[PDB]
């Protein structure tokens, strides 16, 4: 539905921009203001995650040795497994997307840039299928933006 | 263990 489209748009845009360093110039779809704020939030908060945990993220990438649209399936099982302790929070969600960006960058450097598309799809599926009820209860991307808002 | 590391970082965040 709309939550799926909005999520895939936000996550795809973030991962592609992280991999290429190019901001997409085209307009967002419905609920564009929330999506633009979600992207601002991912840029800002995802930077803190990736820099605080860069060494660990590097080691994770080495472990997985992702080089094919199929190692991404292994990553999907890992990402679902994150939530198997029954704990959900916005920190875990931003962290998964941040690790996704770290992987997207690696995929570009090894010349598999089109795999950023199935990568974005797999991360989106964890939020909008696996954790749909929590996402909706927490107000979706508006809740995400509010959780990470910068105080005056 | 990747999932444990991702969980930890998400709970701190
Ligand atoms: N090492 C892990 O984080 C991991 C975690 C689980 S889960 O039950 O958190 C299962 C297998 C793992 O690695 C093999
Ligand atoms: C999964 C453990 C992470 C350790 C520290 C940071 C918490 C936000």
């Amino acid at each position: 539905d709309e939550l799926y489209r909005q999520s895939l748009e936000i996550i795809s845009r973030y991962l592609r921009e992280q991999a290429t360093g190019a901001k997409d110039t085209k307009p967002m779809g419905r609920s564009g203001a929330t999506s633009r704020k979600a992207l601002e939030t991912l840029r800002r908060v995802g930077d803190g995650v990736q820099r605080n945990h860069e060494t660990a993220f590097q080691g994770m990438l080495r472990k997985l040795d992702i080089k094919n649209e199929d190692d991404v399936k292994s990553l999907s099982r890992v990402m679902i497994h994150v939530f198997s302790d029954g704990v959900t929070n916005w920190g875990r969600i931003v962290t998964l997307i941040s690790f996704g960006a770290f992987v997207a960058k690696h995929l570009k450097t090894i010349n598999q840039e089109s795999c950023i598309e199935p990568l974005a799809e797999s991360i989106t599926d964890v939020l909008v299928r696996t954790k749909r009820d929590w996402l909706v209860k927490q107000r979706g991307w508006d809740g995400f933006v509010e959780f990470f808002h910068v105080e005056d | 263990a990747i999932a444990e590391q991702l969980r930890a970082i998400g709970d701190a965040f």
